[PDB]
């Protein structure tokens, strides 16, 4: 099914011709345009008062990465490297060895935040909810190097943001 | 005929003008060529999906749909 | 005493220009469902000061002729301030018997700053942009002069304060609204304002910059003050002249604000299209209305006094 | 002496950070979130950050998207024509360090190979709010400058 | 004297603003034919010729005070009509076109 | 590894907002595509700018590029 | 007249912010003199307000503390100053504030939130977290060629 | 019981989409009559 956007015949009677003459000479449609912008002048603006007010986000938001712990404090990551394998940007670099107590743990866990496309595949792939994209988006830096996260930075992010990260996972894990 | 070397992304237009009239338009593109098609050959089918968001990056989910239907 | 009077005109003009940039940004913002400057000082009241200081300590970034590179902004700003000295508000700084002709003569010189800066640009493409701007400006000078003459056939003289007397009973916009319409549009095109802002349009398809900007925005205010006097005459009470100044300021502010309103409302003309608007539309009507306004006072026996 | 130099520095810093006019290099998708920062919700103009400034009237270059090898010379040329003081904001993974296209034959691995960068905004793309946070971070960097104090001590 | 003072003040101030605009502390220690288009020339010339006719019409507000109104009105209209004829000729000879 | 895709080639297209957007996707039987040609509608549209702009003025070139709806992410890929 | 009720609404904001000085303080610190309901306050001094008659996005806001972690933040406020437990509420990731739904406590969670430390001596510096891979032979310390 | 995002029982209310540019103003005749009337009063 189709419709014509612009296939109409102007009425050529004197009244219609004189109507178009009045529009040409008295700029009626241009004045009608002035009314629209005038009505917007008197509308409340849509602006929010950042940083005192923030745009709404959802629990699914993909922000800065973090490495999480179990309630006991043990790391969740067991160096399976599924995140590293799935990473579309190859932003993740992992090395692992047996820990001094025999645990399977990483000795290197780096995310190049300037390679990362913030896609969330890593946190989908992870079988133990170890790597997550947290809610933080306000972490711009003055140098390139500060955006090359090693494991200490990522564990610190997890300890810094775990209160919010856990609550967001609680809200969304039934959709996963 | 004056030649204008410059006249969504970034485009380089090389134009031939005869007064006000355009006599030739020669778009020079590739200023945003990033070898996506070659990169996709080093990705699994899932890893390649986010590349389609970044093509017509105003119509992200439609690009995703086209690739998903093909796969 | 007179030098104090000159400064009580020059200084407020520059301050009014500074805060028109804030008003323009905020009026445009609210018509765009946003706020415009509201952080740099309460309600953005310090924004013009920050912009002014910023521009003047910016690197002043070769000219094809040093003399003309410096002449062009001096001419622009000097001429712009000069257009104010005969304006009756209600008393002029200088009471000229031919004040209307003086403003016409001085405004016709303003196109030299465009021409000289194009010559000094040292770039073939900037000179061409300047010549296109000049052709637009002189084209709309034609209708402005003829419209002004038509109105003065009801006033009787070239004295600006006589327009006040002519409109003692009634604004001239009522007998001359067709001329008021073309006059208003002509001022927009004359000041390269949207939808006639083709220099800034076509172009994209520090202190010296600030100086040209001040000259243009002073001209915008002045043109709307001239429009208020020409068509919306305020009544003058000689024992309470401040009453005239308040009413006449409000009209000029509203006319200036309607320049911003129009910028927010329409797309841009093509160059050839704004030339046709003048040569094929405004000029034919202006010529016919000039004949009409020559005949009308004679045929109604409403010829104004010479003095 | 010290008091005058300090107060004058505060004045020029306040003027420069309160009137930041950006030249935006809208290279790719990050340019869309920059448009959203100008849009009504965030209204960058309300901070004194005009929507679009000419390169010769600009104080900050925002590199919003992938910088290809073919484009790199042009970007440097615009940077060199900027009047000082001039700052560069790198927006998004592509400009930060190549991002999704880091390993491409045609892509510069970070705009900081071409121009010095003052602020790096992460994200692919950073949200309009994230970019605004970055612009305000640049404002704070400008507030820390002590050009006149260092000049006085030369 | 007043007008001379005003003009000297306006342009003297404009000179000074240009001066400081070009020289402030910086704190650092380290004739052919321009792709000639005939159409833009004819706009300028057409403006000139119409400007000379406007020069002839400017006296009209004073001329209306004459007792010889029959002659004065006829000549005023004659001048404006001839201006219209000039525009009509340019229009019909494609002098107001920007194509080609 | 990802899922293996049976070998073959398909041209698949949709009505995207900018026009026909398709991929010629070639599988070799493995979990990685062998070839992925992206057909972007703006590519052919921009190739037609010179044809469409004939007999128009400079300022109309802006309008024509706009009417074509051009994003260089998909034109350049 | 309506313009009358608007004007008294403006005056109430002066007394709603504890007089002229408090009113001017919020005007210059935050460019906003609205009066909302106090939802709570965090250990750093940030105060959180709500007004559900405002349109979505303006119905929640924070007045940042004037001092955090030894930094004078009277003028220099930052979005990264919001601690994570209030971050969820302020961004409308949830409906209920931490004063009503407190976060789960863990011994490893930071007791003291830190804002963005870029450009300071506390900034993060990357380094390799793995040990040396190849051990070089060390020659003997006695002469014996 | 299964609980997922669904439309309300009975569906949502009608959604407008058709162009709606309401007709306003006077006819060309009336507009010209007002303009000529203003001029005649001004001339008088
Ligand atoms: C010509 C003289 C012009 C004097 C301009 C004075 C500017 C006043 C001012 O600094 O604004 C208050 C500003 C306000 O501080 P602010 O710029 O940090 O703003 C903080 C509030 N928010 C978060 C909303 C941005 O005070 C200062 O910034 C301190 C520096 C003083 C600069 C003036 C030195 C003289
Ligand atoms: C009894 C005896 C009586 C004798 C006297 C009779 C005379 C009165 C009757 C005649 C009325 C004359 C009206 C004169 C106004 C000028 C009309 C005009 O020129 O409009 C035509 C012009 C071009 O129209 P267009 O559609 O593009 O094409 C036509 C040609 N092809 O279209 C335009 O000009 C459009 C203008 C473009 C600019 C847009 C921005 C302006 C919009 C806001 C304007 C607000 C109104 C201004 C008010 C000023 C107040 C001081
Ligand atoms: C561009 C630079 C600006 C140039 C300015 C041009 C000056 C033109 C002024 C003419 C205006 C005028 O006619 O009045 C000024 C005055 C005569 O006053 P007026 O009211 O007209 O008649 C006498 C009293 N009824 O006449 C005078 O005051 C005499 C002034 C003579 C000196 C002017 C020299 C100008 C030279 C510029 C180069
Ligand atoms: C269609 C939209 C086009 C947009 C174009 C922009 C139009 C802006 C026009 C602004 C002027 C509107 C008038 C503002 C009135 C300001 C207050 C005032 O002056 O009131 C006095 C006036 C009657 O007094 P008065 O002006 O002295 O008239 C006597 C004749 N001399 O009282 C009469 O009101
Ligand atoms: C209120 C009205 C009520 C209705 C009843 C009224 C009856 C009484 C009025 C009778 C007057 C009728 C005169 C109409 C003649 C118009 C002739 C014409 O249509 O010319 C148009 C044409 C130019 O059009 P163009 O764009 O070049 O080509 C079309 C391609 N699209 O051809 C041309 O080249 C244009 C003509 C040459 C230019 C002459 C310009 C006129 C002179 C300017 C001054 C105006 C007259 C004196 C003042
Ligand atoms: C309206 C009245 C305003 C009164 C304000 C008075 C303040 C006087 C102190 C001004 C200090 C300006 O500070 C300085 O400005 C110049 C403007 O080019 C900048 O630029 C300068 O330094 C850079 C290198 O740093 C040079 O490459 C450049 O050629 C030079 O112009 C400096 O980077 C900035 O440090
Ligand atoms: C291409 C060339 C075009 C040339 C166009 C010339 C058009 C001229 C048209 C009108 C010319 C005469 O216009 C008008 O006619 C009437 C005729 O009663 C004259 O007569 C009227 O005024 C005179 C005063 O002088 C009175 O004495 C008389 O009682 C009165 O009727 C007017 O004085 C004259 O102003
Ligand atoms: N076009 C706008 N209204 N905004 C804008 N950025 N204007 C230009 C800013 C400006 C220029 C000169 C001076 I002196 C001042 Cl005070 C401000
Ligand atoms: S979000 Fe995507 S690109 Fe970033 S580290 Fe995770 S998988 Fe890699
Ligand atoms: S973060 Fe998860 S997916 Fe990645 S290596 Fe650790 S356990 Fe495996
Ligand atoms: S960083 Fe992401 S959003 Fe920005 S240009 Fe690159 S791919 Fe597009």
């Amino acid at each position: 099914t189709y419709k014509y956007v612009n296939l109409r015949e102007p009425s050529m009677d004197m009244k219609s011709v004189t109507d178009r003459a009045a529009q040409t000479l008295l700029w009626t449609e241009l004045i009608r345009g002035l009314g629209m912008t005038l009505s917007y002048l008197f509308r409340e603006p849509a602006t929010i008062n950042y940083p005192f007010e923030k745009g709404p986000l959802s629990p699914r938001f993909r922000g800065e990465h973090a490495l999480r712990r179990y309630p006991s404090g043990e790391e969740r990551c067991i160096a399976c490297k599924l995140c590293e394998a799935v990473c579309p940007a190859q932003a993740i670099t992992i090395e692992a060895e047996p820990r001094a107590d025999g645990s399977r743990r990483t000795t290197r866990y780096d995310i190049d935040m300037t390679k990362c496309i913030y896609c969330g595949f890593c946190q989908e792939a992870c079988p133990v909810d170890a790597i997550v994209e947290g809610p933080n988006f306000e972490f711009s830096t003055e140098t390139h190097e500060e955006l090359l996260y090693n494991k200490e930075k990522l564990l610190n992010n997890g300890d810094k943001w775990e209160a919010e990260i856990a609550a967001n996972i609680q809200a969304d894990y039934l959709y996963r | 005929n004056l030649t204008l070397n410059f006249g969504h992304g970034v485009l380089r237009l090389v134009m031939e003008l005869s007064g006000e009239m355009v006599r030739k338009c020669d778009p020079h593109i590739g200023l945003l060529h990033r070898g996506t098609e070659k990169l996709i050959e080093y990705k699994t089918y899932l890893q390649a999906l986010p590349y389609f968001d970044r093509l017509d990056y105003v119509s992200m989910m439609c690009n995703e749909q086209a690739y998903s239907l093909a796969v | 005493m007179f030098m104090i009077n000159i400064l009580m005109l020059i200084i407020p003009i520059l301050l009014a220009v500074a805060f028109l940039t804030l008003v323009e940004r905020k009026v445009l913002g609210y018509m765009q469902l946003r706020k415009g400057p509201n952080v740099v000082g309460p309600y953005g009241l310090l924004q013009p000061i920050a912009d002014a200081i910023k521009l003047f300590i910016k690197e002043p970034l070769a000219t094809s002729s040093a003399s003309m590179f410096i002449l062009a902004p001096i001419m622009a700003l000097g001429l712009a301030l000069t257009m104010w000295i005969p304006l009756p508000m209600p008393y002029p700084l200088i009471n000229m018997n031919l004040g209307v002709l003086f403003m016409l003569a001085m405004s016709s010189l303003a196109v030299y700053s465009i021409l000289w800066s194009g010559w000094a640009s040292n770039s073939k493409y900037a000179l061409i942009g300047a010549l296109r701007a000049v052709a637009q400006t002189i084209s709309y000078e034609v209708t402005l002069a003829i419209i002004l003459l038509s109105v003065l056939l009801m006033s009787g003289s070239f004295t600006l304060s006589t327009l006040i007397t002519t409109q003692e009973q009634m604004w001239l916009i009522l007998p001359a609204w067709p001329l008021a319409m073309m006059w208003f549009i002509s001022t927009l095109a004359e000041t390269n304002r949207a939808p006639f802002d083709l220099t800034e349009g076509e172009s994209e398809l520090a202190g010296p910059f600030a100086l040209f900007f001040m000259a243009e925005y002073a001209n915008i205010i002045m043109m709307n003050i001239f429009t208020a006097i020409l068509f919306l005459g305020t009544s003058h009470n000689p024992h309470m002249p401040e009453l005239y100044t308040i009413n006449f300021t409000i009209k000029s502010l509203l006319l200036t604000m309607s320049f911003l309103w129009i910028r927010a409302s329409y797309p841009r003309f093509r160059y050839d299209q704004l030339m046709h608007l003048l040569w094929k539309n405004f000029l034919p009507l202006t010529l016919a209305l000039c004949m009409w306004h020559v005949s009308l006072p004679i045929l109604t026996s409403g010829i104004p006094p010479q003095t | 002496g010290e008091y005058v130099v300090a107060k004058l520095d505060d004045l020029i810093n306040w003027a420069r950070r309160s009137s930041l006019w950006p030249m935006t290099f809208g290279l790719a998708c990050c340019a869309v979130e920059m448009m959203h920062m100008a849009a009504p919700r965030y209204d960058m103009d309300r901070f004194g950050v005009v929507f679009r400034a000419s390169p010769r009237q600009s104080d900050v270059m925002i590199v919003a998207g992938t910088l290809t090898n073919k484009m790199a010379p042009a970007l440097r040329k615009v940077y060199d024509q900027m009047p000082e003081p001039r700052y560069v904001v790198s927006m998004g993974s592509c400009a930060n360090g190549g991002g999704y296209y880091h390993y491409s034959y045609s892509v510069v691995r970070g705009c900081d190979r071409i121009v010095p960068v003052d602020i790096y905004v992460p994200g692919c793309p950073p949200t309009a709010e994230a970019l605004l946070y970055g612009i305000l971070q640049l404002q704070k960097k400008i507030k820390r400058e002590k050009r006149l104090r260092i000049w006085y001590r030369r | 004297m007043n007008l001379m003072l005003a003009l000297l003040t306006n342009f003297t101030l404009a000179t000074l603003l240009v001066i400081i605009a070009f020289w402030l502390p910086q704190l650092n220690v380290y004739s052919a034919r321009l792709p000639f288009s005939m159409k833009f020339f004819l706009v300028a010339i057409t403006f000139l010729l119409f400007d000379l006719e406007i020069a002839l019409l400017l006296p009209l507000p004073w001329a209306s005070q004459t007792a010889n109104l029959n002659t004065m009105l006829t000549m005023a209209l004659f001048l404006i009509i001839l201006l219209a004829v000039s525009l009509a000729y340019e229009w019909t000879q494609k002098g107001l076109e920007w194509t080609e | 590894e990802g899922y293996q895709v049976p070998p073959g080639a398909t041209y698949t297209a949709i009505e995207a907002p900018k026009g026909e957007f398709g991929v010629y996707l070639v599988s070799d039987g493995s979990s990685r595509p062998y070839r992925c040609k992206i057909k972007a509608p703006g590519f052919a549209h921009l190739a037609g700018l010179d044809k469409m702009s004939k007999g128009h003025m400079l300022a109309d070139v802006v309008a024509i590029i706009g009417t074509q709806d051009i994003v260089f992410g998909e034109v350049d890929r | 007249m309506e313009l009358l009720q608007v004007l008294k609404r403006g005056l109430q904001q002066v007394s709603g912010h504890g007089g002229l000085r408090g009113y001017l303080r919020v005007l210059f610190r935050a460019n906003d003199v609205r009066v909302g309901t106090l939802v709570g306050e965090d250990k750093y001094g940030n105060k959180y307000y709500e007004d559900n008659k405002q349109f979505f996005g303006r119905h929640r806001w924070v007045i940042y503390t004037t001092e955090m972690n030894g930094k004078n933040t009277f003028w220099d406020v930052d979005g990264s100053m919001v601690p994570p437990e209030w971050h969820r509420w302020l961004h409308c990731m949830t409906d209920d504030p931490p004063t009503v739904k407190p976060p789960t406590a863990r011994k490893f969670i930071w007791t003291n939130h830190k804002f963005n430390l870029s450009g300071t001596p506390q900034q993060y510096v990357p380094y390799s977290t793995t040990r040396k891979k190849i051990q070089e032979w060390v020659p003997p310390s006695t002469p014996y060629k | 019981k299964v609980k997922q995002d669904m439309p309300p029982v009975g569906g949502y209310g009608p959604i407008d989409y058709k162009r709606n540019l309401p007709r306003r103003g006077l006819s060309g005749y009336s507009m010209f009559a007002v303009g000529i009337g203003a001029l005649l009063f001004g001339y008088w």
